[PDB]
């Protein structure tokens, strides 16, 4: 979280936390009820946003699920589905604690050799996250769609 | 000479790692640990072996096991093996 | 390390689970109490060099320990366990921000019963400063804190015994 | 580096005097621009790869030497896709620094982590530099499109690439 | 400054600032005026807080103007209120920057050796730094006495 | 590290001896094949990803140790188990070019097993990784060089059991 | 100890000892005789040393016994006079040893840290080892107390 | 670094020659002052921190330079020059007591002026300060090493200036 | 490292006491064959590489571990050994100047068993040629100091075996 | 010299001269009498050891003046017995330094180098020198000679 | 500025020692040299305009250098370059005559990398330029004067890198 992160750089200095970095978790600690009801509000609808999102990014890039591409096939495009869930679950995680850790530590470090290694394009990977956004996006609201596009955003500057 | 002079917050000289170690000692660690690297992911540098049996000086054995746990690994055994214990003068 | 924060949702992850009620009640029970711990951790943070000197002063100062022949009894010696009271206080107080004793089990206990065996340094006088440490911090930040507190002191305590 | 309420606390510290209605003034000025300044830093985040792509492309267009041999000169331009790739670090180099910069209020970051130091990096390996500030400053216009109307933005966009931009150049006149 | 510090801990890493950076700055930019209006209060009221502070300072530590004390005699004493203004100043600069780079900087690098070189006991300038802290808090309100005693408590910390 | 040549030199010279007979049988056995051996090294140099990518594919791709709560789930751990069989196809073609194995023993195979212990890789699904890239790795260069790197693969895989 | 000193220095150079550092451990062999008549005439006047040190610090720094001082009241005057046995005790040590290695190793490694964790002021524990060195010296000959005072001046400096 | 009877070999041996009566004139000169040069040692390393103290309060303690604007107004600057006056005081010290000013030369005033100039130390103040710093040694070691170790002061000053 | 002054001053400060009768009785038994010391060990460093050449010659050098397959067969295994027994007679030489053999625990016994057995060194030869420069160097220095020596050659004798 | 190699091992510590090492420098200047009469003695006698020194070598090693040998003819022998000059002038120098710094600097660093590259045995010189330390300590009294071979052992030790 | 013949002379001088065979070999070898140097600095002193302008219009006339934003883009700068080249052929000119580059070193190199540092003036643009000046200059004098004038154009060129 932002605690750890506070914590990690006062203890490689070896000293106690200054007053800005102890007004940095204070100020995080009072945002928790608010992120705490956001994630509420997208695992309530992830249903809908992967099923949009899909077929958003397979309308820009219908040669992938033409034959010869990476996801033609239902036991692909099953997985490819699979993977838009596990990635908004990872963003549900990076709301919660609120900064980049989880979408680093999980997803972003080796990913582009992992999709190299399994045949998926990487320029399909970032659109694909730009049709999440999207498609996240047309179904919540403004100051929500305000509090959640930086962390999209980092995703796909991560990717890149 | 030695790193217990008198430094400490608000000194000069910047925060650091305090051994005891009395100046030119000669007591020695012997130690096994296990030091993934977690940057080579990024950095994209050859491998090294990460399992490491090693004799360390008493007076650099502090910095380096809070090294060792800063990044991660994991200390398997210690031994003190030269060097006598509770000996006031004679470490030198 | 791992704080509240961040043991809740790899709880989550590892189940490729989305935050359910139960991780919203345990982020809720930990963002009620940071602001309690923000406090506690700047109080500690003031007197750190007074709670030590008060707890030397109660548990070891005039036994035979600091005397000839004692684990503790040249400048050096003295100095050195200071430095690791200092130590003990400090990365207490961290785990107490955090929530989460995991940074105790990887930069403190790790290692630490050994180092302490082979050097001769007595694990029960260790201990007995630990907890008279205890005694002062609770009572510099008072109940909540101090119990707060001392879940990590005793937690150094039997990770060292 | 300094931001520019660290640069008055500076100068007010020089002859040891607290801060006056002046010093405090001045740091109105970037606290009644902040938030603003946060969503320009937004939207550069939001806009990075896009923005860079544009801005090679631009520049490419109009000296189209640069994707040629060399000349017998052995000059560093974008010939290869080696001094391609590394050309195009650069651009996403200075977009990220002046990003800093808009943040800060200050030119401060960009002087010491970019220019100290630059004109010899880039004499040594024989780069351009004409070519190097046209691009800072097409990046500038392209950033500048998105904040038209709101002219404050617009001079807060305008800042940090018109401070490379003449202290990489040299002075003819 | 947080602005500064976070620009740094984010050069280091090679990395754009993240959500969480951008989030803590804009939080810093929106306090910034109740942040300029403590430092007012603080400011103008300055010598107060050094005479009364000196005050409980000499009742406290009667030792430093005893016949011979570091701080003995009329001109001692007046370099000491001297000290105690320096370290309110710099208490002023930490808040307004909203971090105690100013104060550490500025008077808490290297004070040992300084205090050493000239004599002065220095656990006498952490009494005098904290009754400054009471007497200050005594004339803010509740939340914002708390906040101005924050940065009076690092600086007696750093001070041991 | 010493190949089939150094290996025949040692024998001789740890006996003062002079090449006989025999060391020239084993000399010419390994001059008849360094050819073969070459071409199968240059053809491996040419399809290690394609070969280490059909590997995962038909070994632990869509197993369970791909998901969460599995070894390799994240993304650096699917990165660090990818370079690590690029180390065991590279050494098995050093050891299959030089005819021995002693440089997989002195440069692969010392404490890999404690390694993997201490982190908490899985030994049989690396060993069945080894497996399967053997299986691609005949395929590629033929009867006898698969038979030669099979070889060593198998060497490593007994190495690590 | 010489002969230890000089054997680990000849040590960290893979080397025997060289002529020169034989002749010294030559010259320290014949002069240990009246090393340890010095060391006797030091060790047996103990009590008026430390007395007489007592009093020409208690004369000097009056604050330190003074109501609230550090060694105020019955107990801590008689630590303090248990500090300066300490060092008189480590100062024959070093006589005998004929170097400053068993004084530095006992009671001078870390004796500033010790002494601010106790709220000692080291300046009065200096004063108090310089009025024992001129007690201590008063009962010598010229070249003997010449070389005994030569360690209460290594005492002296490493307890700035 | 050399000292006396280095400088003194050095010029012997760089001629082919054996030590002759000047060298022998020289030595002797050296060995008779060598005891006194041993007493004003030990003397300036019991008072250095009182030496430094004492020049800097008649120097420049209360001179604008200290205040703000001036080159050693914060508390950073305050504690560099001070460390840069023990510096000079040590080395003035080895120089004392090898008899010769080479390490001056090589650990002291190679580079020093560029230094200074680049971070804007003022150079006629660092003089004036070694200057009350001769006088105050001097004082404390008597005539005849205060004259000695007067020499390497100037010798500091000059190759500041 | 102590030596017998040192382990005197230790024995004396463990228990808070001055030096009495029996530590002034070791003191001036240490202090009265210090010369004999000094004489021993400059006659040892004139002669160490005669010494080494004779034991070696009249211990092991026509013998099967020197032909092939004997342990220092090969030109790499004889310097080295030779090494070793130089570093075996410097040792015992600073073990005789100090008066304690704890140098030898420090510095060369500690871990030599262990090193040997892994690299295969016959540990009763090397026990022989330590006994063989016993003999030489007794017979070098004379009956008192070869005693003295022989003390602290019999002490790596029994430390290895 | 001694006083330069103390001060350069006390210079890398960061600390002045301990007592011992002054107790070491004073002892040398003490003796610094004798070392200049015993390098008077071997000095102006050079003539008589070289030459009986060289007859020594000559007698042991008969194959290095034999016909080819390296020091064959009028011109070789002359400067083989040049040699021994330089060294038996290197060790005087050594006498009165007090430690072998000038034989080990001039004359002992990348000897066997130079040796090799030209073509002599450095045998024949370790042989050389031990004939010429024989003649030489002939001439001295028992302490004396100790005192003096003290420096030829050294020097045949490094030109093993 | 010293020659060939200076140079021989000043060896001898410098010894004591009248001219013998070795010196009279050097002399006569500039003798019989010399008057294909003396040809080639008139043919070089014919054309030097036209030399710069054909090495400037190879090297650098249509490259970004001469553009806005290089670093002989105004016409002063332009004009200074073409003088700085006109300076270098003059002195290799010299060089070659005199069969000695001193007067390079004494007139031309020293100071100059410092000087083109401070302006600004590319370093590598500038060795490309006299290179190709090199060319044109060795084509316009025939193969043996090209060569001489080549050795001094290297000279300028690695004293400027
Ligand atoms: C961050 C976690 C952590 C800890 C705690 C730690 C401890 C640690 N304590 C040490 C020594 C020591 N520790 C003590 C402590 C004590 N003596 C007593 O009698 C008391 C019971 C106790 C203090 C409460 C002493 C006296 C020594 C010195 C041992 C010696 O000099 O022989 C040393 C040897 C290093 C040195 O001083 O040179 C280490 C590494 N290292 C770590 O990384
Ligand atoms: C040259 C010989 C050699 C090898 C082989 C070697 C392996 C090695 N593998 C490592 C980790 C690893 N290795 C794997 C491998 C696997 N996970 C699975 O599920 C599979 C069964 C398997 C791949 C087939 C993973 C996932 C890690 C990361 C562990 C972690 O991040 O906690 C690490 C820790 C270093 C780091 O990544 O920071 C080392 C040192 N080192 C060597 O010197
Ligand atoms: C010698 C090794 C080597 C090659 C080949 C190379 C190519 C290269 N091709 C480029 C662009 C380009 N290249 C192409 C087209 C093509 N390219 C092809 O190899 C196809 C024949 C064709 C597609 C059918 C196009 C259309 C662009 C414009 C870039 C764009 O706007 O996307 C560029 C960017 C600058 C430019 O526009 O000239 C480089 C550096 N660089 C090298 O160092
Ligand atoms: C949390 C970080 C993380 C990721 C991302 C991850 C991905 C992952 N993707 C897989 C498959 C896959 N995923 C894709 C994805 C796609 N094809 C496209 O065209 C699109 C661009 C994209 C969908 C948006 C495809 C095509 C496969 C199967 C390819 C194959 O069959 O080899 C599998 C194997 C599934 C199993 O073993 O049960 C894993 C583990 N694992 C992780 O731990
Ligand atoms: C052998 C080296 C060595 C030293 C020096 C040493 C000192 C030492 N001094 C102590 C206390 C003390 N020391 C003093 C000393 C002084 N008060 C003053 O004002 C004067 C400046 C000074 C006397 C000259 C006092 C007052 C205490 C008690 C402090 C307290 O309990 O509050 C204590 C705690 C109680 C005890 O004596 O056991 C130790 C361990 N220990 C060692 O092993
Ligand atoms: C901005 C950070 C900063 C600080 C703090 C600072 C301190 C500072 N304090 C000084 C003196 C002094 N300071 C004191 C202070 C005290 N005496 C006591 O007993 C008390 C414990 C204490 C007052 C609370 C005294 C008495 C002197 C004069 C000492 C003397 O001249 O002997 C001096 C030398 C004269 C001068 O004021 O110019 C400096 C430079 N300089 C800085 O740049
Ligand atoms: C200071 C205390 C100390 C000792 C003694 C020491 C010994 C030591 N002896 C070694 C080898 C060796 N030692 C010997 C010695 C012997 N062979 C025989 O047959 C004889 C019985 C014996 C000599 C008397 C040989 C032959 C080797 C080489 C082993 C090899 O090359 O495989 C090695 C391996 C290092 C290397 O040479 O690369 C060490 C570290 N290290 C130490 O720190």
């Amino acid at each position: 979280s932002l605690v750890t992160q506070v914590i990690l750089s006062a203890d490689d200095e070896l000293r106690y936390p200054t007053a800005g970095e102890l007004e940095t978790i204070s100020s995080y600690l009072k945002t928790g009820e608010y992120r705490i009801r956001l994630i509420s509000i997208l695992q309530g609808k992830e249903q809908e946003i992967i099923r949009l999102a899909s077929k958003k990014i397979f309308q820009l890039h219908p040669e992938y699920i033409a034959p010869g591409g990476n996801a033609s096939g239902a036991r692909q495009r099953a997985l490819c589905l699979r993977d838009y869930g596990w990635y908004l679950r990872l963003i549900t995680y990076a709301i919660l604690a609120g900064d980049k850790e989880p979408l680093e530590k999980i997803g972003i470090i080796g990913v582009r050799e992992m999709y190299n290694s399994l045949g998926v394009p990487i320029i399909g990977m970032i659109d694909a996250i730009k049709c999440l956004k999207e498609a996240t996006v047309e179904v919540i609201s403004q100051e929500e769609e305000d509090f959640v596009a930086p962390y999209y955003d980092y995703i796909i500057q991560g990717m890149s | 000479a030695y790193d217990m002079d008198g430094t400490g917050a608000g000194s000069l000289e910047p925060r650091g790692i305090k051994s005891s170690a009395v100046e030119k000692d000669s007591r020695c660690f012997k130690v096994t640990f296990v030091l993934p690297s977690q940057s080579r992911l990024y950095t994209f540098r050859e491998l090294q072996n990460v399992y490491t049996t090693k004799m360390v000086p008493f007076s650099s054995w502090y910095a380096e096991q809070q090294r060792i746990q800063k990044m991660g690994g994991k200390i398997l055994k210690v031994e003190l093996v030269a060097g006598g214990q509770m000996r006031s003068v004679g470490n030198q | 390390m791992q704080d509240a924060i961040t043991s809740v949702i790899n709880a989550a992850d590892v189940q490729g689970k989305y935050l359910d009620a139960n991780s919203v009640e345990k982020l809720r029970g930990y963002f009620q109490t940071g602001e309690l711990r923000v406090r506690a951790a700047a109080t500690i943070a003031a007197n750190a060099a007074t709670i030590i000197k008060e707890a030397v002063a109660k548990s070891l100062l005039y036994s035979d320990i600091t005397r000839p022949g004692g684990n503790m009894y040249t400048t050096r010696r003295y100095a050195a366990c200071i430095r690791d009271l200092d130590y003990y206080l400090r990365y207490a107080t961290y785990g107490m921000l955090a929530g989460d004793p995991s940074i105790l089990d990887e930069r403190v206990l790790n290692g630490l019963k050994e180092t302490y065996n082979s050097l001769g340094v007595p694990i029960g006088a260790t201990i007995q400063a630990i907890q008279a440490m205890k005694e002062v911090t609770g009572s510099l930040v008072g109940s909540d804190a101090g119990k707060e507190m001392g879940l990590y002191f005793d937690y150094i305590c039997s990770g060292l015994s | 580096m300094q931001d520019i309420i660290t640069s008055v606390i500076n100068q007010y510290d020089l002859s040891g005097r607290y801060l006056d209605i002046k010093g405090i003034n001045q740091i109105n000025n970037y606290f009644d621009t902040g938030l603003k300044r946060l969503m320009i830093a937004k939207l550069i985040n939001k806009e990075a790869t896009n923005l860079i792509k544009e801005a090679s492309e631009l520049l490419f267009i109009e000296q189209p030497e640069l994707l040629r041999p060399c000349g017998n000169a052995f000059i560093g331009n974008a010939y290869t896709t080696r001094r391609y790739a590394a050309c195009i670090r650069d651009i996403e180099y200075y977009l990220r620094y002046s990003a800093y910069s808009i943040i800060a209020g200050n030119n401060s970051i960009l002087d010491e982590r970019v220019l100290d130091g630059l004109k010899e990096t880039y004499n040594s390996l024989l780069v351009p530099i004409g070519p190097t500030i046209r691009v800072i400053q097409l990046l500038k216009e392209i950033i500048q499109k998105k904040f038209s109307t709101e002219n404050i933005e617009n001079a807060i966009i305008a800042e940090p690439f018109d401070y490379l931009a003449i202290n990489l150049s040299d002075k003819n006149l | 400054s947080i602005v500064t510090k976070s620009i740094v801990n984010a050069d280091a890493e090679a990395r754009y600032l993240s959500p969480g950076e951008l989030d803590r700055i804009k939080s810093f930019v929106l306090s910034g005026q109740r942040r300029l209006r403590i430092a007012q209060t603080l400011t103008e009221n300055r010598e107060r807080i050094v005479k009364q502070g000196g005050q409980q300072l000499f009742q406290r530590r009667p030792d430093v103007v005893s016949p011979g004390g570091n701080a003995y005699g009329e001109e001692m004493t007046a370099t000491c209120l001297r000290d105690l203004d320096y370290y309110l100043r710099l208490v002023t600069y930490g808040i307004i920057a909203g971090d105690v780079t100013p104060i550490e900087e500025i008077g808490l690098v290297g004070v040992k050796e300084m205090y050493s070189a000239l004599g002065t006991p220095i656990s006498g300038v952490a009494e005098g730094i904290r009754c400054m802290k009471d007497v200050a808090c005594s004339l803010l309100s509740g939340e914002d006495a708390a906040e101005v005693g924050f940065y009076f408590d690092y600086t007696l910390a750093a001070m041991q």
